[PDB]
């Protein structure tokens, strides 16, 4: 629905984005 | 054990609640004790008799091939034919058992059994294809007429 | 409304496009 | 309209014209090989 | 071991092919599934 | 002379330095595919409805207009304007223009140039690196396929409202309405095609597992085997003996390629040539010549029709075409 | 009780019906 | 032989001549 | 609402034609008692011959909250019979949900779909998990000699 | 073993399979002309598609009978 | 180093202390592919039954079973 | 083992992989809001 | 086995001889594989050249009938058979061979057997991988047409009402499957096969663009202008340069590999992935979970007179197909559906 | 008692040993 | 409102905790 979807769509961005971002900063950190 | 138990003392009614039973068209469903079928009919997969005398038996037989396996080591050629030491062994076995379960409880659910009644899980496709309640309906009122 | 989410998300789609090809992590031969 | 016409013509025949003195330019002889 | 060429058995064995290949195509237009 | 204007001029346009190289091809390639890059999102965006049919029922076609990603298409351009060129200053208005299906045109005839000239730059930059140059050749093949589907499809039907909506349910629309007027399905182009992209799945994923199976140990297993690969290593990181080993063991023994590039050629050319031949496919369509025809082939002693799966195709591309256009159609016949 | 009857007003609404699709070689 | 290689074969080519002819004597039919 | 028996001028019962499970939608037709389609309504409204206007066909209601009552104007006919291509007619609540009106799954189809999909998936991991147990040497390579 | 092309170029092979392949392409193509495919399996004749009972396609219709009716609907 | 030695460990100690311990030979093996096969029958028996290529004589395979 | 565990390894996540992470993830919501928005 | 004294059995016996290279590899799967997929191939063979189709799609299907090689097909018993068996020995055949031929009892012989097959193949890559110490990603890449499969021919039937909505083994039923699937589910507007023809077309994309720069990066090593006599098999460098097909890349399409093994490895996963992720939209549309409409565009359209899209004609066209094919298509239904109320344009 | 399918399906189970009994011949057959 | 503020909380949890997340991992791992 309009917003119910606005707020999966935000999520299935953000918290795999976030998971991403988390393990790619600590690698370019450790590198 | 957990099986046995489960088969023998819950869905009895000897000493849990029993199950869920209706009547074919349900109309009239609640959860009753059940009767084991130790004949044919418990492998009729729509009796609600065949759940504690599968549950019996399939847990004695659990509880007695748990003892064997207890007692009696695995051979060497089985046990490096299967990786009786590799935990992943396992995983992949238990995979398989599992999807295959998954596999029986689907077909079971899209089919319709005595453990999927249709006053909680609502009616299958296929009484709606072959007729089913259309067919009730029609024979109540062509009786009383 | 979901006009910009669909907006979005293509537009979010064609910066990681642009990412992926100009800040590449470099083939290093070495 | 017109003022579109005649920008986009120009800009067309620039690119062409770029183009065909492009390989006008000697261009066999742009390669790394020997020879 | 070695009597008769390949290269003239792969002929042979090639027409024989093309030819039961024309022979489909001609029983397309009569007989059976032929539409008339 | 390295000051004159025109040959500084060229060695930057024929610069191997450049991240992405422009080369001569390029310097076409480039502004023809901006434009078709911009009018595209700016129609898929933006555009006004489209009367793709010229019987003034027009076709909405963007995101503005209710259209979701799956739904939104850049809609052809009128079927009253047929195959006449029809630019922007060739319209009284912009909204004359976008009313007739003009982004369409543009975006079409852009993104022709420039992947025709995108062809000319893989060319291009494989001689200037000293490379061999028939990756071009190989790409010909998609490039045959978009001019199949955008222009000589259109070209011999007609009208460019027969080419193939940009959109995705645009192209559903394409394919059924296609499938309804040639039975490309029966057409053996299309099925060598067909043939093409699943023997190219296969053999990409043979390949692949392939070589994937035969990685030298270079790693520990805390790690990713593509490590064990370095970029520039002269070494094979493979065992090329070993995987033709197993894939003769697999199917047949002199059946399997010993050649590494006689093996990456058969992959160049599969999909390649099969795909020039479902592109040829469309491009005789144009011209209707159409799929095979075998409705009512099996009749019986008495004459009576035994029906096939080729009548009930047939009866399926009934249901298509009569429903397609359903108010465009004067006349029983589907000529035009 | 007419099972003929049943079968014959089953049949125009579902012709896919089990009474239909049963014991119709006599038929 | 009766070797692996020679089963294998004949196990495809008979059955295949056999329908072969088969399929010449159909394109003769008729009706 | 009750059972909706129809009839045409000539006093024949007819039956609607019920929806099968694959068609999202279905043509609306009446069949006589000997399989003989009688009425419909027709996408074409130009030379038809079994319009319900044409007909006659009136619908009489029994047993529900319009038992008795029979209706005979066509309008009124069409969307009685619409209905009845879904078997059994009824009315419905929609402002309460603001329910759009296109049918949903029961909780044993999703049921079946999820456990089918888990089930494939599940049968790739038995695969992956058995590769790595019996292949587990070669993990990360081959011996190269 | 032995080549493929050593054995397809050995006149041996030829003696063998030129009474060989023909008897296979002769027996196949008798057992079209004589009928013998029609009764193996099943397959309709071309003038018995339909009889004078029934002049459409057939329908089985019946599961635990359909002996019974593929033999009713069959040409007899 | 030895691990950390708790009461309940100690109880459970002799249920995982035979790691690795196998029989020479194929063992049960036999009587396990007998067990192996006899399921098998049991489960295309059951599968049968409810496929309805199985009839049998109490069974209705139908709703009217829960009659 | 001993008192730290020896079973430690630690997680890495290249440039690339993230950009391929990125995208699908990017890629599959563009693919599925539709239908998730119906 | 670990230096132990390993008395020998029968099971070693036959483990020697099954393992044993020869021309055509047994092993301990070809007793699965090799019957299973002779019998297969050989039915279907059998059944499009001899068997018919009248009496369960009243169809011609067979090279007998008059059918060529692209409308013959092994065809899928009648629905009323629903899930059966089909056994010859089966309460519907019941031993009559003929009658379970013309019963349609070979689709399910052909369909059991391919599938048998298809596990004793992808054991055969296990064993064969097993004894030549290599990875198993063939057999993990042969998951996927394992999957599409077991999805298309047996999950989706089992999901529907019988056999009969399965597809039949030949050229133009499976094109009548495809085209039912357009028609009754719009598999096109499915995401998940979306997915699985991303993953088609990009597979046949990376083979093409592989294979091309391989061949045109190639080393020289040789002299003579055919350059596939420049490889041997035993060579220990690469064959092509990675370098310089990596630095083409870079600059004509903005990224490339630089890593074969990731490489090559991708090239194993678009397909499969594509394919999984087609077998499970198949598994939804086997219970009817269809990506059908999109619900706030048919509000939209039921609305609004002057909204049109391409969804909305393809939804027109979907109605067309089901109308014009299902009185043929599903003999049992017994549609007698006057012309007047199938869906037409204008004239045509 | 045994109804005709039973029958069969027991004839079923025969002849499917006496074909795995033919197979494991034709293994030793060599 | 009802899921606005659904929303408007959730987003407000998690990307202050993925920034915070992304600089604890990256630290972690820094030791
Ligand atoms: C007194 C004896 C007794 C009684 C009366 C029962 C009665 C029952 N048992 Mg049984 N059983 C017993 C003792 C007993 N059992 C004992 C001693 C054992 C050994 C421990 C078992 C082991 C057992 C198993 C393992 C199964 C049962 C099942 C059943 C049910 C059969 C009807 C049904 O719904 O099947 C329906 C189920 C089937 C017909 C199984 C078919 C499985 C097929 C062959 C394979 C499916 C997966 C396959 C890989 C396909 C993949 C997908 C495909 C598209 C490719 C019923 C409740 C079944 C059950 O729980 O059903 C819900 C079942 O799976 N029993
Ligand atoms: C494509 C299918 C396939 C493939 C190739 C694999 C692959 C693997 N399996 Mg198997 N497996 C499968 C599906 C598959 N399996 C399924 C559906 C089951 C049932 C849940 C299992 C159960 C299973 C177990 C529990 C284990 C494995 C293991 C393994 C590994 C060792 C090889 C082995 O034991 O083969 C298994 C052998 C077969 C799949 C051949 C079966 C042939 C049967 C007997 C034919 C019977 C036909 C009969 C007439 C019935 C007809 C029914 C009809 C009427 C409906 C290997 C990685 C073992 C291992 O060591 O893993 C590390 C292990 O522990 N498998
Ligand atoms: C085996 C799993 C399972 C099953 C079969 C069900 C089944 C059901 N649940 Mg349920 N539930 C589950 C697990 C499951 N749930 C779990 C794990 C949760 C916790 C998150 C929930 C939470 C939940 C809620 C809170 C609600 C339901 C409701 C529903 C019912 C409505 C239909 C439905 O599922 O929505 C439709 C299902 C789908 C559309 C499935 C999506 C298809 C896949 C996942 C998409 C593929 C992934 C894709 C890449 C994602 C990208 C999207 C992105 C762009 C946004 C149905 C009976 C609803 C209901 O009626 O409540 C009473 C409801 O409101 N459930
Ligand atoms: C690799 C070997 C193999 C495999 C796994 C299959 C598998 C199958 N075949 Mg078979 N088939 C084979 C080889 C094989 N076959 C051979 C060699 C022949 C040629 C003679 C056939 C000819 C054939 C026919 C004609 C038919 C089958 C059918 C079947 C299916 C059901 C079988 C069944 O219910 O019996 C299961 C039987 C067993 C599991 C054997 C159990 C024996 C027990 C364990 C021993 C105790 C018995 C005791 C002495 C009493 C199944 C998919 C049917 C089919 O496809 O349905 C449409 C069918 O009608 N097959
Ligand atoms: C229509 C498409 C298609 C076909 C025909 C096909 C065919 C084949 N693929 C194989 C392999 C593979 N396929 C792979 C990936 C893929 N394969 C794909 C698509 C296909 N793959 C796709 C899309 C992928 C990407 C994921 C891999 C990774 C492999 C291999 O390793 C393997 C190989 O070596 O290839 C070189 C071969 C081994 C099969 C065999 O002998 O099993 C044994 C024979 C059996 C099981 C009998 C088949 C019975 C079938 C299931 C039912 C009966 C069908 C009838 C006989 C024919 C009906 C024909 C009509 C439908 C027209 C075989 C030639
Ligand atoms: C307004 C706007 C913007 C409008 C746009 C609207 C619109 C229509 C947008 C929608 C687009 C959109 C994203 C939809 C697609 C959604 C979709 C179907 C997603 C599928 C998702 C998915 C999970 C699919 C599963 C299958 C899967 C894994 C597919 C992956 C496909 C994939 C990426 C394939 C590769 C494609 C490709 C271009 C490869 C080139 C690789 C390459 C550079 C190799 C060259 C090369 C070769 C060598 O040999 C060597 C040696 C070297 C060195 C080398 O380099
Ligand atoms: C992966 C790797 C393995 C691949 C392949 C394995 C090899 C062979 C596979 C053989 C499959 C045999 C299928 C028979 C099942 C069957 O007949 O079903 C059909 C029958 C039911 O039969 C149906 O019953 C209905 C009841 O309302 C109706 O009466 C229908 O008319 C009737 O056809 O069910 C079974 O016999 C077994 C089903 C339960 C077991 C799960 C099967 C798999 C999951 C299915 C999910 C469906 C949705
Ligand atoms: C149907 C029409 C097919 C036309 C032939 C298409 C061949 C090219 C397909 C695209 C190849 C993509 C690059 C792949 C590529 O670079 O090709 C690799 C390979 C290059 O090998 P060589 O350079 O040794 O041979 C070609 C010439 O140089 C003369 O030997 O090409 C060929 O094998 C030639 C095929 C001749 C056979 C003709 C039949
Ligand atoms: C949320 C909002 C943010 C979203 C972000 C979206 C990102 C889209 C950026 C818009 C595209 C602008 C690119 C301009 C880059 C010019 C600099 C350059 O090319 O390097 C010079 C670089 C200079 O040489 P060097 O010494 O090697 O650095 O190489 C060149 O000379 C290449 C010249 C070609 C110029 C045309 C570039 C084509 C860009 C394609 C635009 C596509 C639009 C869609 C965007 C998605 C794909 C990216
Ligand atoms: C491809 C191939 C092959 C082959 C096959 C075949 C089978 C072929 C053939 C062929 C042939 C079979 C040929 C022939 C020819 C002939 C010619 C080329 C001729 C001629 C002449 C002329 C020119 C004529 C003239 C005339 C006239 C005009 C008129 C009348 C008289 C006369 C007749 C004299 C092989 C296996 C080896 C190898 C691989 C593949
Ligand atoms: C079913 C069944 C069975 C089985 C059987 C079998 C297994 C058999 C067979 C068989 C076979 C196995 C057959 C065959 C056939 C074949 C064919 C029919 C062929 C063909 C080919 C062709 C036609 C070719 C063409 C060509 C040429 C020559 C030229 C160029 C190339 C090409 C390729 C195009 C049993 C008894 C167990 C049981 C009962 C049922
Ligand atoms: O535009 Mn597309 O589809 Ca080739 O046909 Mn005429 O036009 Mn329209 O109609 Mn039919
Ligand atoms: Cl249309
Ligand atoms: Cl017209
Ligand atoms: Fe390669
Ligand atoms: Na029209």
């Amino acid at each position: 629905v309009n917003i119910l979807g606005l707020t999966a769509t935000a999520l299935f961005i953000i918290i795999p984005t976030s998971f991403l971002l988390i393990l790619y900063v600590k690698t370019a950190a450790s590198e | 054990l957990l099986c046995f138990g489960f088969g023998a003392f819950h869905v009895t009614g000897v000493f849990g609640p029993g199950i869920w039973v209706s009547d074919p068209y349900g109309l009239t469903g609640s959860v009753q004790p059940v009767a084991p079928s130790w004949g044919a009919e418990g492998f009729d997969p729509y009796n609600p008799g065949g759940v504690p005398a599968h549950h019996i038996a399939a847990g004695i037989l659990g509880v007695l091939a748990g003892l064997f396996h207890l007692c009696v080591r695995p051979s060497i050629r089985l046990y490096f034919g299967l990786s009786m030491g590799s935990i992943e062994s396992v995983l992949s076995s238990s995979i398989a058992a599992v999807f295959w379960a998954a596999f029986v409880v689907a077909g079971t659910m899209w089919y319709g059994s005595a453990a999927t009644p249709i006053e909680l899980f609502g009616p299958t496709r296929y009484q709606w294809d072959q007729g089913f309640f259309q067919q009730e309906i029609q024979k109540r009122v062509a009786q009383s007429t | 409304m979901e006009a910009l989410v669909y907006t979005f998300l293509l537009i979010g789609t064609l910066g990681i496009i642009f990412f992926s090809i100009f800040f590449r992590e470099p083939p290093r031969i070495a | 309209m017109l003022t579109l016409k005649i920008f986009v013509y120009t800009v067309v025949t620039f690119f062409v014209g770029l183009f065909i003195f492009g390989f006008l330019s000697n261009d066999p002889s742009r390669n790394p090989g020997k020879g | 071991i070695g009597r008769i060429p390949l290269w003239l058995v792969g002929t042979v064995v090639g027409l024989l092919a093309i030819g039961l290949l024309a022979i489909f195509f001609y029983g397309s237009y009569v007989g059976l599934g032929s539409s008339l | 002379e390295n000051t004159s204007l025109w040959a500084r001029f060229c060695e930057w346009i024929t610069s191997t330095e450049n991240r992405l190289y422009i080369g001569w091809f390029g310097v076409i390639m480039i502004p023809t595919l901006l434009t078709a890059i911009s009018v595209y999102i700016i129609a898929f965006i933006a555009a006004p409805p489209v009367d793709i049919d010229g019987i003034r029922e027009p076709v909405s076609g963007s995101l503005l207009y209710g259209n979701n990603i799956i739904t939104g298409a850049v809609v052809p351009t009128s079927n009253a304007i047929g195959l006449h060129f029809y630019p922007i200053w060739e319209a009284a208005s912009l909204d004359e223009w976008l009313y007739n299906g003009g982004p369409y045109q543009l975006v079409v005839c852009h993104f022709f140039l420039g992947v025709c000239c995108y062809m000319g730059r893989e060319w291009e930059l494989s001689y200037r690196l000293g490379m061999r140059p028939w990756i071009a050749v190989a790409y010909s093949a998609p490039v045959a396929a978009a001019t199949a589907v955008f222009i000589i499809y259109p070209i011999g039907q007609g009208s460019f409202s027969d080419g193939m909506p940009l959109g995705i349910s645009g192209t559903f629309n394409f394919m059924i309405v296609f499938q309804a007027e040639h039975n490309i399905l029966m057409h053996p182009f299309h099925m060598f095609g067909v043939a093409g992209v699943f023997g190219g799945s296969l053999f990409s994923a043979m390949h692949g597992s392939l070589v994937t199976s035969s990685l030298i140990r270079e790693t520990t297993e805390n790690e990713s085997a593509n490590a064990g690969y370095k970029f520039g290593q002269e070494e094979e990181t493979y065992n090329i003996v070993a995987a033709h080993g197993y894939f003769g063991r697999l199917i047949f023994q002199y059946a399997s390629f010993n050649n590494s590039r006689s093996l990456h050629f058969f992959l160049a050319v599969w999909p390649v040539v099969c795909i020039w031949l479902t592109a040829l496919g469309i491009s005789t369509m144009a011209f209707n010549l159409n799929g095979f025809n075998f409705n009512q082939s099996v009749v019986d002693s008495n004459g009576r029709v035994l029906n096939t799966w080729a009548d009930i195709i047939n009866r399926a591309n009934l249901g298509m075409e009569v429903m397609h256009e359903r108010n465009a159609h004067n006349f029983p016949l589907d000529l035009a | 009780q007419r099972v003929r009857t049943v079968l014959d007003m089953d049949d125009p609404a579902k012709e896919e019906t089990v009474k239909e699709l049963r014991k119709d070689i006599n038929n | 032989i009766f070797t692996v290689r020679w089963l294998a074969i004949h196990a495809i080519a008979v059955p295949t001549i056999f329908f072969l002819g088969a399929i010449t004597a159909m394109q003769f039919i008729q009706r | 609402l009750g059972h909706a028996s129809f009839k045409d001028q000539e006093g024949r019962e007819l039956f609607v034609r019920r929806m099968p499970t694959f068609f999202e939608t279905f043509p609306v037709v009446l069949i006589d008692k000997d399989g003989v389609v009688r009425a419909d309504v027709p996408f074409r409204k130009a030379e038809s011959k079994y319009s319900i206007e044409q007909v006659g066909v009136s619908v009489t209601f029994y047993g529900g909250e319009l038992n008795g009552l029979t209706f005979t104007d066509p309008s009124t006919v069409k969307k009685y019979a619409r209905k009845a291509q879904l078997g059994e007619i009824f009315e419905f609540d929609r402002s309460t949900l603001q329910s759009d009106g296109v049918f949903r799954s029961s909780p044993r189809g999703w049921f079946t779909f999820g456990h089918l999909s888990f089930a494939l998936l599940f049968f790739f991991g038995h695969i992956w998990h058995g590769s790595r147990t019996i292949f587990r040497d070669v993990f990360a390579g081959i011996d190269e000699d | 073993e032995r080549p493929f092309s050593d054995i397809l170029t050995s006149i041996r092979y030829w003696v063998i399979h030129s009474i060989t392949v023909p008897s296979l392409f002769i027996a196949g193509w008798l057992f079209v002309s004589t009928g013998l495919a029609y009764d193996v399996f099943g397959s309709p004749r071309p003038n018995e598609y339909f009889t004078e009972d029934r002049q459409d396609a057939p329908l089985i219709t019946d599961r635990f009978n359909a002996l019974e009716q593929v033999k009713k609907l069959s040409a007899q | 180093e030895p691990g950390i030695v708790t009461p309940l460990g100690t109880l459970l100690r002799p249920l995982n202390s035979e790691a690795g311990k196998v029989l020479p030979g194929w063992g049960t093996t036999v009587l396990m592919a007998v067990a192996i096969l006899l399921f098998a029958v049991f489960l295309l028996i059951i599968l049968e039954i409810y496929n309805s290529s199985l009839i049998l004589d109490g069974v209705t395979n139908s709703w009217e079973s829960l009659a | 083992m001993a008192r730290p565990n020896p079973n430690k390894q630690v997680v890495e996540l290249n440039r690339s992989s993230l950009y391929w992470g990125l995208l699908l993830i990017f890629v599959l919501a563009v693919l599925f809001s539709s239908y998730i928005f119906n | 086995i670990g230096t132990y004294q390993e008395k020998r059995t029968w099971f070693d016996d036959a483990d020697d001889w099954l393992r044993q290279d020869r021309f055509v590899f047994v092993g301990w799967s070809g007793l699965l594989l090799l019957p299973c997929a002779y019998f297969a191939v050989g039915g279907w063979l059998t059944g499009c050249t001899f068997v018919t189709s009248w009496y369960t799609h009243g169809l011609a299907s067979s090279y007998i009938e008059g059918c060529n090689f692209l409308t013959a097909a092994v065809s899928t018993p009648a629905n009323s058979l629903g899930h059966s068996l089909l056994f010859v020995w089966g309460p519907e055949a019941q031993g009559d061979l003929t009658r379970w031929f013309q019963l349609g009892g070979l689709w399910a012989f052909v369909a059991l057997h391919g599938a048998f097959g298809l596990i004793g193949f992808m054991l055969r890559q296990f064993e064969i991988a097993r004894s030549v110490n290599l990875r198993p990603y063939n057999a993990i890449a042969f998951s996927a047409p394992i999957a599409v499969f077991v999805s298309v021919f047996l999950i989706y039937p089992l999901g529907q009402s019988g056999w009969f909505f399965a597809p039949s083994f030949g050229v133009a039923s499976i094109f009548r499957f495809i085209l039912f699937f357009q028609g009754f589910h719009n598999w096109t507007l499915n995401p998940f096969h979306m997915m699985g023809v991303a993953g088609v077309l990009g597979a046949a994309l990376l083979c093409a663009i592989h294979g091309a720069t391989v061949e045109n990066t190639l080393f020289e090593d040789g002299d003579g202008a055919n350059t596939f006599r420049a490889f041997n098999p035993t060579q220990a460098e690469e064959t092509y340069s990675m370098v310089t097909a990596n630095r083409f890349w870079s600059q004509i399409f903005g990224v490339a590999f630089s890593n074969k093994r990731w490489l090559h490895f991708f090239m194993l996963f678009v397909p499969v992935t594509g394919l999984w992720m087609s077998a499970l939209g198949v598994v939804g549309l086997a219970l009817n979970l269809r990506a059908y409409d999109f619900v706030s565009q048919e509000i939209r359209a039921a609305e609004d007179p002057e909204f049109e899209t391409f969804y909305t004609k393809n939804i027109l066209l979907n109605e067309g197909i089901r109308a014009w094919m299902a009185a043929q298509d599903q003999p049992h239904e017994k549609l007698t559906l006057p012309e007047e109320v199938l869906p037409r344009g204008n004239a045509l | 008692s045994v109804t005709p399918s039973l029958k069969n399906f027991l004839l079923s189970l025969v002849a499917g040993a006496v074909v795995l009994a033919a197979i494991a011949g034709a293994v030793t057959a060599v």
